[PDB]
């Protein structure tokens, strides 16, 4: 690569005397501003990385996408398509539904493709004489756009005993994972773990199994559930691989909920890596996990106390209706999940 | 090649508190092997509440196989048919004839959507089936298909396996 | 005529002259609008531009060199002792000499910055290139002269910009070598590390060998084991350890804060960072053994201070611990250790990583 | 004409005469500005750069050969015997000869150093290149003249540099030849190291074959197991093993210390190292079979002594066991073995590695 040819452009010493191959006389590039852009930080030139000031441009949650589409994308796409506001009308509610169910990526280009498709279909109806004016409704959006990509956000509306909601990080935004436990059989107990769980997350299940079993000894000594019974644990996404210790506290809650036969709070999502003693450790990707909680419509979210900075580093509307709980040890989580 | 139908056949391997076991053969993938374990656990739990007297799925050793031995198979789409096969063997009751079912099953019992609905639907008609069982989340996928691929098929959309049990075992 | 004049001052070896002389005859018999004429002109320009027999005037006084090193950096006594020993050896020999040195330690500790201070103390010319995950051997020795739009190697390009045959060469991340398959540039480094092979160095673009001896080579790394055994053989391992909390404050108060203030265009009369607020930055906003993360936080504080004074929020920004949260936000790290009172069965240990 | 006198001094074979004569007439009928001109002249230059029938005046004096070998190295009787036998056979023959020898042993034992001494003893030109981590075949052989930027193989470059047909080519790191996903480069080495095929070595760039006999090929390796069987079968294995502590003292006293003094620039009366210091350095500061790590410690002691002399701390530096720590610090290997006394269940054993 001709990175050396770009060094002289960004080197202040060579900017004063720009020795062009075509033009013998140098030109003054000192009084010139330069701006750079990039996509992924792994293939960036590390020898050239020191010269440039690394600035991260985060994506957008669905709230900015509605504002961007309403103000910029729709007026621009309409102008290119030659339509008019009086002919094709895209309301705010349908744009939200389009963003929610079709474009969950952190970018904006995909949203441009969808709105142009709706306007392109609307232009065909006007020209063909199907309708004098074309209007879009949530029921009609399937015809104009096509196949919804994301339909259901909560697998369980009401969580039965042994099922606890969790939070996950994905490339297409957040995702809510459930942790389900059941009796494999009607001596030593055992825990079979299914799902495409990674090595890191499989170990966290073993750590969570040990702590949950020990937690019952100090809480309910007469309860011999986790010590004698065989438990099957599964994360209901068979195809998609899963990894990371972020579900450690969710596994403990699922094991305790099944053992006591008491369902967890019906709108509670929790995240946090648990240790052998029972201490909750910080977990990354808070921004993606918390927006998925809002999409799933849960009220209370439990996070490690070390993640307080990350949670409060978010916009007001993202964390508006969430009654966040910050915990240092799992004993705080147990009280929240089982108020009685 | 336009999709195909598969069968899930189970039989007893062997004729105080020792439990049974499930052995799965066929060139199953890692995801499909896990789906069998999830289906086995749910089948045990389902039979407990439906018929506590029955003890077939707890003590007996069951061998599960897919007859296309040399063809590799993968995916969780065979979750419900594995549960139905285990329950059919335990109860000794054959399922309703000309019935084809697909869909991922969690150990709780909820049916999850699966891909390739067009290919599965085409293969269902090619085998001349009467009723097809699909997850409720795949309702849009079934009706998005062409008109000529749908007639003659009595489709049932389900979200929990307890609805499949009534369909597969009318009585 | 012009290119002949530009070779007058240099001390060209005989094998250099015959290549230059024969290419001059080829250039004479060519045509002005010939494509290969430009190639011959480009090749001949590079040969004359490279210095031949020109060595920069070194500094061979221990007193001034030690004083220069002390002002630039804090600590690093192991590195400073080696450099002082390097100068004393050159005095006994009576002529300039080169060595291969290695600085390995935690990132951001000062391995790259100290070498720049070394060059100024020795009056040498500083040039830096990185080999982190190398994939192409063409970087070191360029492309062949027949290739269209070819260029000499980065080392050869260093002599053109430095205009001397005695520069200071820095190599970054010798412990992050790239095990290439189509091309393995590790062989070129091994040739350069060998003092016997270092004397005669050849590149693709310039067939003539060039004397790379008498050149002080610095290579940086984090952990030594990943460095290949043939490479660890020829490197003098000089160790650069991390800093304690009180050491970081001295570096920040004397070096990091004044430098970041200068790059933001401010002076000490406008933006002031107290000693206690720097302590809070170290103990809560930093966990690395180096000071790279601390340097960024100091830079960010000065950036916000510059905006405040110009935009009319104030005329002089004082960063007290009380209002530090405005500039940087909530503390990143709040606990120094996971367990403060270890229960039975829990024992604190120690680790060591890259 | 220029290419004619270059071949007037040499003795050229008949088949080389055929190729050069038909190519010389091609240049006359060719166009100077054409791109084919560059390819034709470059190839014809390489033909004129091969020393056809040129031999260095070998040293057949056994008395001087023993003196040269003994005065540059200690021990290595097996290698010294082989070289003396090589000279004795050459005396009976009445003409020069070539052999394929391989020296294998622990690293830092003198395999490469004695190779340069042998060339001096035999009055042969010395050339060294490495094959460690090598994957591409073309470097040994070359490329066709059709391809752009195509250079001949390394062996062809050896003849041009040495200007003789009897060099001492050293191939280093034969045991670490890189495995080729697209093709093993050791396969092309067999043609290089086959006595039957050495008489006619044909490479891609040079259509004419070259008589590679009468060339002393010496190969360097650390372990003989990894060397491929076809390569190992054509070579002669000579073991250059490590030295005991008593032998290490003799090497350091006679060779390492005087050589390091010249490198630092210190006279005997200025810096002195008694045998007691060297014995301590070998026993406690260097855990190795060779004398490579000992060399670094010796340089460290002399380098620090030079600093004291320049600084005026001591007019003359004398190193003693009591003040040895002032130069090299605390001992590294303070224990000879883990257990002075073995408890029940613990048995001392022996191990042998690379
Ligand atoms: N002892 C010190 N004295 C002065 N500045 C220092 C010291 N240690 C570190 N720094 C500063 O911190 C930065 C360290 O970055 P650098 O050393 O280039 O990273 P790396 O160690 O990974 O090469 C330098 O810019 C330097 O100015
Ligand atoms: N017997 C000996 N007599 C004198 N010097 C020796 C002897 N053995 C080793 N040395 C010195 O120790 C160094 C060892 O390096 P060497 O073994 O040649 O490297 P390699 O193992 O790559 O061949 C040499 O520079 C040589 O000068």
């Amino acid at each position: 690569d001709p990175s050396s040819a770009l060094l002289e452009l960004l080197d202040p010493e060579q900017n004063a005397n720009f020795l062009d191959h075509y033009l013998d006389v140098p030109v003054d590039l000192s009084k010139v501003l330069f701006i750079c852009t990039a996509n992924v930080t792994d293939t960036i030139p590390e020898p050239l990385r020191d010269r440039m000031e690394m600035i991260n441009v985060s994506g957008y949650v669905a709230q900015e996408k509605l504002a961007i589409a309403e103000r910029y994308l729709v007026p621009q796409a309409r102008a290119l398509c030659g339509l008019d506001e009086s002919k094709a009308k895209l309301s705010s509610d349908v744009l939200t539904l389009l963003i929610k169910q079709y474009c969950r990526e952190s970018g904006v280009r995909n949203l441009q493709k969808q709105v142009e498709k709706v306007l392109r279909k609307s232009a065909y109806k006007i020209v063909s004489g199907e309708a004098e004016s074309v209007e879009v409704t949530p029921e009609n959006l399937q015809d104009f756009v096509g196949k919804p990509v994301f339909t259901v956000e909560r697998m369980y509306d009401v969580t039965p005993p042994g099922v606890v909601m969790g939070l996950a990080w994905t490339a297409m935004g957040g995702s809510t994972l459930f942790v389900e436990t059941s009796l494999r059989r009607p001596k030593d107990g055992s825990l079979e773990v299914t799902g495409q769980l990674g090595e890191v997350m499989k170990e966290s299940a073993r750590i969570a199994y040990t702590f949950a079993r020990a937690f019952l000894m100090q809480h309910a000594p007469a309860n011999d559930y986790l010590v004698t019974s065989h438990i099957h644990l599964h994360v209901p996404e068979g195809a998609t691989p899963k990894d990371g210790p972020s579900a450690g506290c969710t596994i403990v809650t699922a094991l305790l909920s099944l053992a006591m036969g008491r369902p967890v709070r019906q709108n509670l999502a929790m995240t946090g890596e648990v240790s052998l003693t029972g201490k909750i450790l910080p977990v990354g990707g808070i921004k993606e996990k918390t927006i998925a909680a809002k999409r799933a419509g849960v009220t209370c979210i439990v996070l490690p106390a070390e993640n307080k900075k990350d949670f409060y580093d978010l916009a007001a509307f993202i964390t508006e209706g969430l009654e966040v709980h910050f915990v240092e040890h799992y004993r705080e989580i147990f009280d929240i999940a089982f108020p009685d | 090649m336009g999709g195909s139908t598969l069968f899930v056949e189970t039989s007893l391997r062997r004729p105080g508190d020792k439990d049974g076991s499930l052995e799965v053969t066929g060139q199953l993938g890692e995801v499909m092997k896990e789906s069998a374990r999830i289906a086995y656990t749910f089948a045990r739990a389902f039979l407990m509440q439906h018929a506590p007297a029955n003890d077939y799925l707890v003590t007996s050793h069951i061998h599960l196989h897919v007859p296309e031995g040399a063809t590799p198979k993968d995916g969780p789409s065979a979750g419900c048919t594995i549960v139905t096969a285990l329950l059919s063997l335990a109860m000794g009751r054959p399922v309703r004839q000309n019935l084809a079912m697909t869909g991922e099953v969690s150990l709780t019992g909820k049916i999850l959507p699966v891909g390739g609905i067009k290919e599965k639907t085409i293969a269902a008609k090619r085998a001349g089936v009467t009723c097809i069982v699909l997850p409720a989340e795949n309702k849009k996928d079934f009706y998005d298909l062409a008109a000529f691929i749908t007639e003659g098929l009595e489709v049932h959309f389900v979200e929990h396996y307890r609805e499949i049990f009534d369909i597969a075992f009318p009585d | 005529e012009k290119f002949r004049e530009r070779l007058k001052e240099l001390v060209v070896p005989k094998h250099v002259m015959d290549v230059v002389d024969e290419e001059l005859s080829k250039l004479g018999l060519l045509d002005n609008h010939s494509s290969e004429f430009n190639v011959t002109r480009n090749y001949l320009d590079w040969l004359t531009s490279i210095p031949w027999g020109k060595y920069s005037n070194e500094n061979l006084d221990l007193a001034r060199a030690q004083a220069v090193l002390e002002e630039d950096h804090y600590g690093m006594e192991d590195v400073k002792k080696r450099i002082l020993e390097f100068i004393a050896v050159s005095q006994l020999r009576g002529s300039t000499q080169g060595k291969i040195l290695c600085f390995y330690g935690p990132p951001g500790v000062g391995k790259t910055s100290i070498a720049r201070s070394i060059a100024r103390a020795l009056n040498r010319e500083y040039f830096r290139f990185s080999v982190g995950g190398m994939t192409d051997v063409a970087e070191i020795k360029g492309h062949r002269r027949t290739y269209v739009g070819a260029m000499p190697g980065k080392i050869i390009q260093c002599l053109k910009k430095t205009k001397t045959e005695n520069p200071l060469i820095l190599i970054d991340e010798v412990d992050k070598i790239g095990r290439g398959y189509q091309g393995d540039p590790s062989s070129a480094l091994l040739e350069l590390l060998d003092p016997e092979q270092n004397a005669n160095f050849l590149d693709h673009y310039l067939d003539v060998p060039v004397d790379l001896s008498k050149v002080l080579f610095i290579c940086t790394a984090n952990v030594t084991d990943t460095i290949p055994e043939p490479l660890r053989d020829r490197m003098e391992m000089i160790n650069v350890s991390g800093y304690v909390a009180q050491e970081k404050l001295a570096i920040a108060e004397r070096y990091l804060v004044p430098q970041a203030r200068a790059l933001c265009g401010l002076d000490e009369s406008k933006a002031k960072l107290s000693s206690d607020v720097l302590t809070l930055l170290i103990k809560q906003y930093c966990r690395e053994s180096g000071v790279r993360n601390l340097q960024k936080q100091v830079e960010k504080v000065l950036r916000k201070s510059a905006y405040k004074i110009v935009s009319g929020e104030a005329e002089s920004v004082e960063v007290t611990p009380e209002n530090l949260q405005d500039f940087v936000g909530k503390p990143v790290f709040t606990v120094e250790r996971m367990y403060d009172v270890t229960p039975p069965g829990v024992v604190m240990g120690l680790a060591w990583t890259a």
